[PDB]
């Protein structure tokens, strides 16, 4: 017994839950895989040429692609339940009151990862896609491979979720007792090479995608030092 | 792994170099490697705790 | 002179004769790359739907998978060749009367990897594209490209191989003294572990090849052990 | 480097964790890297007696 | 101060010399971004096979693509800049009278760079192109990528503009000083495995693709030997 | 990375066995780890110096 035994204990536990929620979600959205890819694609669809269609270049990607994205649908629908038990796992050792300030935290955590998908859907992705579709250099067809448009998609939900978040939680250090504006703004030249470095490590390896992730997110902490002034 | 590159992680260092300067960056490589020690000392003691829990009260049980 | 010396003067000898296998094979087929392309592309072409055809999205795709392809054909048909040899360098070692017992062993399991071979394209293979090619998502083109064709064709063809080799080495082992059924039931969780990590090192870096090739082995474990206690 | 990822090395600790248990998991990690020890065992006997008989029997001949 | 701290105060203002020169570049070519596709693209439309175009499967391909050619065109235009600002952070630790042989060296190091590069668009890529293209199996389409294509343009244009350079650099080592034709025959060998480990280090993790990427580069250590015996 | 393979260094390993046969490959093997031996040597020194260049003149400043 004894601790750093018990701890792993309550992890399988967690672990556990955390699976139970993913499967059992997954489950019940494994039936209408297309109909989740008919909306996901419908951004666009809409905006495709004219004698342009969505093509599928693997063997196996009409079938798996539509239940890859049910199992993400699932992920980011259960993730409340997910960030519950690494929350409760970790509770204990915030006994020190920080209990009571976190709980709503998380969960307006949530809802600003909601927002951006919905924004990032609804506001870009037409706009996006009816750029980037009706772009292309003169004798080139554009056939999107639905696999690759999976991970673009994941991407920017990704992309804008985090992007939701950033500056608020600036804000929300920045306001009460933990950082200044002074202190962040001192902080400028870290975050770039910051951003560089969480980039490289969230986008292919490729010199021109880690560039263009990472200059938002220094966009992104720039906003929010901005916003913290105006407290 | 992280999707690690070459022209990646060289960029890095070009960017850190020029943003950083030689007054900065090999403070930052110095304060970087200090969080990769402290993640060894971490796992150094949490390795031999974990070993001193199982082995010793399995065998206290059975004296 | 001396151990150590010698037996890399023995490896290296063994190493030629495959290199000199794999390319004699190579080049009695090259000729006829497109052939076993066309053989090869049959079932899928056959379940290929209406005014769905092959792609080739890389330039030199067209010319390369072709001979990509016989230079891995040329590998299966050699590893007769190749295990003699990794047999035989071995076998100084094996002085102690199992020489005898695997010469006929190292020669079974040469037909079964060809069985699951003949398998998967003769019954798994029909089923397969028949399902996969006719279930896209609505407005979806199927044009597979041949180069992403034959990394599905040639996992499959890994996959099936090595799948009908598990239970018969199983039961093997568990017939005369090696293992037993019990012994097999109580490293049941230990195998489960070990197929994601088998599967993690043989799939690409993707969560959900791991997840779905990792089971099957898990399968054939369970299957094998069942069919020891017929024994 | 056989197609290593992120997501798939925390499966195998999630699913290790969950089908082992905190009472086998540690274990296997404490078996595992016993498989590593004996690996670079054998990795630094042969180098060392790999040269013990290339440059003692050159130099020997020489005598 | 001291050493190691104003060595590295060079190098950064190098380094930001490398960087305005390449931005400026490819600001001044971002506007003609499809007009060099065009160019680049030309030898293969040209002898692309009747109904077989250029495709784009990925979403952001058909934008990127474009602005990714720029980026590298600048870097390849922006070689010399590059080349001076290395030769210039090593100038003072050459003042062994070896900076006069090599201010032309590097200058004449960059028409080869380039002649390379003209000699596979002119002369390699309509024949290889050629045969590509018109190469396919039967029932398949080709349909280039736009995306892999760039790939595939810019490993040829790095492999020719390499290429011409080793004979040059052979018989110059070869000539003065440095080495002879004995010294270099008999490192073949370890030419031979060096050329595998550079093309692993170069190329994308394929068998097929290192070891049909090495051969070049022991062909070409091989005439560069034979005519420095010329001398 | 790059771009390090499986099947990629294992073909080296062949060609190199079978090009350099045993008893030159192996000098290689040790030729290459000078190699590697040197530039740690040099990341050691610069290192160590680079640190004794900042803080010590930094530090003797204030004095």
């Amino acid at each position: 017994t004894q601790p750093l035994i018990t701890h792993l204990i309550e992890l399988r536990k967690r672990l556990l839950n955390c699976i139970i929620a993913v499967i059992v979600i997954f489950l019940c959205l494994v039936y209408f895989a297309n109909d989740i890819y008919h909306l996901v694609s419908a951004p666009l669809i809409k905006q495709l040429p004219q004698g342009s269609t969505m093509i599928a270049t693997d063997v196996a990607s009409p079938f798996f692609t539509p239940i890859k994205l049910t199992f993400m649908v699932s992920l980011i629908l259960s993730a409340p339940v997910i960030l519950y038990q690494v929350w409760a796992f970790i509770a204990p050792a915030l006994y020190k009151h920080e209990r009571r300030l976190v709980v709503p935290l998380l969960v307006s955590s949530s809802l600003l990862f909601y927002i951006g998908m919905a924004f990032a859907y609804f506001v870009v992705f037409p706009l996006a896609f009816g750029f980037l579709a009706n772009t292309a250099p003169e004798g080139v067809q554009v056939s999107t491979d639905i696999a690759s448009y999976l991970s673009f998609v994941m991407a920017l939900f990704m992309a804008f979720g985090v992007s939701f978040e950033v500056p608020v939680a600036i804000v929300l250090l920045c306001w009460m007792g933990i950082t200044s504006p002074e202190d962040l703004r001192k902080k400028r030249p870290y975050v770039l090479v910051g951003a560089f470095v969480v980039g490289m490590l969230l986008t292919p390896p490729d010199v021109f995608s880690q560039t263009l992730l990472a200059i938002p997110m220094y966009c992104l902490f720039e906003i929010g030092v901005f916003f913290s002034r105006f407290y | 792994m992280f999707d690690i590159g070459f022209s990646e992680l060289l960029l890095v260092f070009i960017i850190g170099l020029v943003v950083l300067g030689p007054q900065r960056l090999p403070v930052a490589v110095k304060t970087v490697a200090g969080w990769i020690r402290a993640l060894r000392s971490l796992a150094t003691t949490v390795q031999n705790e974990l070993t001193q829990e199982l082995k010793l009260q399995e065998f206290q049980d059975s004296l």
